[PDB]
C-alpha cells in the first residue's frame, strides 16, 4: 500500500501547477469571454497577475515536494 | 525654456544608437535638470575635500579683515564639506566673472596658482569665499549649469511609482485597442505601412541632406550678426580711442 500512497503524493504534486496552469486558465478565459466593459476589466487584470504570483507559488510548493521525493542518501 | 549661454557657436547634434551610461550606484541616477526641475533635497550630496579650499579661505580672509567666518566655516567643514553633488561653478567660468567684475590680475593670479584647472567650486565655498547668502550662490550655479544641459545631473534614485494602476491601465489600453483589424487592414497594408516606410527610408536616406538645407539661412544670418556685432564694436572701440585725449585740454589750460 506504500508504493501507492507514495505515487499518488508524487503525481499530485507533479500535477498541481499544471492545474493551477489549465484549470484556472479556463476560468480566466470564460470571464475573459464573458465580459465586455471596462471597469470589470480594469478590475480583473489584478486577478490575473494573482494567478500568475499563484501559479509560482505552486510551482515553488512542487520543487521543494519533489525534491524531498526524489532525494536519496546512496 | 530660454536658451542660456553666452556662445554664438551654432552648434546641433546627430546622434548614436547607443545611450549613455554612467558609473552604477545604487542610490544616485543621473537625468537632465531640464526635464527633471530638481530640488536642492532631490540633488544628491557626497563629501568634498577641504583643506586645499580652506588654505585660500584663510588668506582672503586674513586680507578682508574677517575672521570669524573663516573659523566658522572651518568647524562646519572639518571632516569633509557635505554639499550638492551637481551645483557648483567652474574656475574658468569663476575667472571670467571676476575679470569682468573688476578684480585685480594679482588675485585673478592667486586663484588661479592655487587652484588646479579642475577643480569645481560649490555653492558655500562661493558663499563664505564672496560674503554672499548660500542661495544666491545656489540660484547662479543653477542657473550657470543650466547654460550647459548637455552634461546630466545626480539626483537621489527613487523607485518607481503607480506601477499596479498603471498595469490596470495598460491592460485596459491592450484589451481595448488590439481587440481590432486595425493592423490586418487593406488600409493599412496599402496606405499606413507603405507611406510610413517611404517616409522612414526617405529620411534615412537623406537625413543629413535635409538638415543641412534647413540649417543654411540660419547660419548665413547668425553669421551676418556676429559680423555686423564685430564691425561696430571695433570701430566704436577706435573712435573712442581717437577721442580720448580730449580732457586734457582743460588741465592745460
Ligand atoms: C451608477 C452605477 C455604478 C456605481 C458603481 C461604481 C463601482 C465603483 C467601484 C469602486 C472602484 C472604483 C475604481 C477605482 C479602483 C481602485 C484602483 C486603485 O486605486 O488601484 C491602485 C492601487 C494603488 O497602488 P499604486 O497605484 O500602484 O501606487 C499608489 C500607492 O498604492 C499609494 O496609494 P494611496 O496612498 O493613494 O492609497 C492606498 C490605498 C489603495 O487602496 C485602493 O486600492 C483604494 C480602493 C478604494 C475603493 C473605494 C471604493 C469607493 C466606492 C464604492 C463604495 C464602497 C463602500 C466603501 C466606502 C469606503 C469606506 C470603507 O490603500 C492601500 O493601498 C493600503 C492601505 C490602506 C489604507 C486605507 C485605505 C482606505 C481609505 C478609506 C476609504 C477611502 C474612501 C474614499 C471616499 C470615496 C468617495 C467616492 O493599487 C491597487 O491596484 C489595489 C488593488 C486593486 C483593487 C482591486 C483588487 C482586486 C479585486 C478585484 C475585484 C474583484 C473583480 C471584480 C468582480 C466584482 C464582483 C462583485
Ligand atoms: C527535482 C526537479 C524539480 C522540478 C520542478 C518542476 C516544477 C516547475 C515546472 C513548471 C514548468 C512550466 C514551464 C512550461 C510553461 C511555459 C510554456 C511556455 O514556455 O510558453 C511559451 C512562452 C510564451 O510564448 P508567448 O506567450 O509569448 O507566445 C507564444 C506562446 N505559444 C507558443 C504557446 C502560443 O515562450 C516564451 O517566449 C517564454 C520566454 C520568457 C520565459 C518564460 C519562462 C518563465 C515562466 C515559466 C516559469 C516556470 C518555472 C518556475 C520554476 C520555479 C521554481 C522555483
Amino acid at each position: 500500500r506504500f508504493y501507492f500512497m507514495y505515487m499518488a503524493r508524487t503525481t499530485f504534486q507533479a500535477v498541481r501547477p499544471l492545474l493551477a496552469f489549465s484549470v484556472f486558465g479556463e476560468v480566466m478565459k470564460l470571464v475573459l469571454a464573458t465580459m465586455s466593459s471596462g471597469l470589470f476589466s480594469f478590475l480583473f487584470s489584478f486577478v490575473l497577475a494573482f494567478e500568475v504570483f499563484y501559479f509560482f507559488l505552486q510551482c515553488y510548493i512542487s520543487y521543494t515536494f519533489l525534491t524531498m521525493f526524489f532525494t536519496v542518501l546512496f | 525654456y530660454a536658451t542660456l549661454g553666452s556662445g554664438w557657436s551654432f552648434s546641433k547634434v546627430q546622434y548614436t544608437k547607443y545611450r549613455i551610461t554612467k558609473p552604477w550606484t545604487t542610490d544616485t541616477t543621473f537625468d537632465d535638470i531640464i526635464l527633471s526641475q530638481p530640488s536642492k533635497e532631490d540633488f544628491a550630496k557626497f563629501t568634498k575635500e577641504a583643506p586645499l579650499f580652506l588654505r585660500f579661505l584663510k588668506l582672503v580672509t586674513d586680507v578682508e579683515g574677517r575672521q570669524e567666518a573663516f573659523i566658522q566655516f572651518a568647524k562646519r567643514c572639518e571632516n569633509g564639506l557635505t554639499v550638492e553633488k551637481d551645483v557648483y561653478v567652474t574656475k574658468k567660468e569663476l575667472v571670467d566673472c571676476l575679470w569682468k567684475n573688476g578684480y585685480t590680475d594679482t588675485e585673478i593670479n592667486a586663484f588661479e596658482i592655487a587652484f588646479p584647472a579642475d577643480y569645481k567650486f560649490h555653492y558655500p565655498e562661493l558663499a563664505v569665499l564672496f560674503d554672499l547668502t548660500e542661495e544666491d550662490c545656489y540660484k547662479y550655479c543653477i542657473r550657470q549649469r543650466a547654460a550647459t544641459p548637455e552634461e546630466l545631473v545626480e539626483l537621489k534614485y527613487t523607485k518607481p511609482k503607480n506601477l499596479v494602476s498603471s498595469y490596470g491601465l495598460c491592460f485596459l489600453g491592450v484589451w481595448f485597442g488590439l481587440s481590432n483589424t486595425v493592423l490586418s487592414n487593406a488600409w493599412f497594408y496599402s496606405k499606413t505601412f507603405p507611406f510610413g516606410a517611404v517616409f522612414y527610408m526617405l529620411g534615412s536616406y537623406f537625413y543629413r541632406d535635409i538638415r543641412e538645407k534647413l540649417w543654411k539661412e540660419e547660419k548665413s544670418l547668425i553669421h551676418t550678426a556676429q559680423e555686423n556685432k564685430n564691425m561696430g564694436e571695433e570701430s566704436v572701440y577706435k573712435q573712442m580711442k581717437k577721442y580720448a585725449t580730449d580732457t586734457k585740454c582743460l588741465d592745460y589750460l
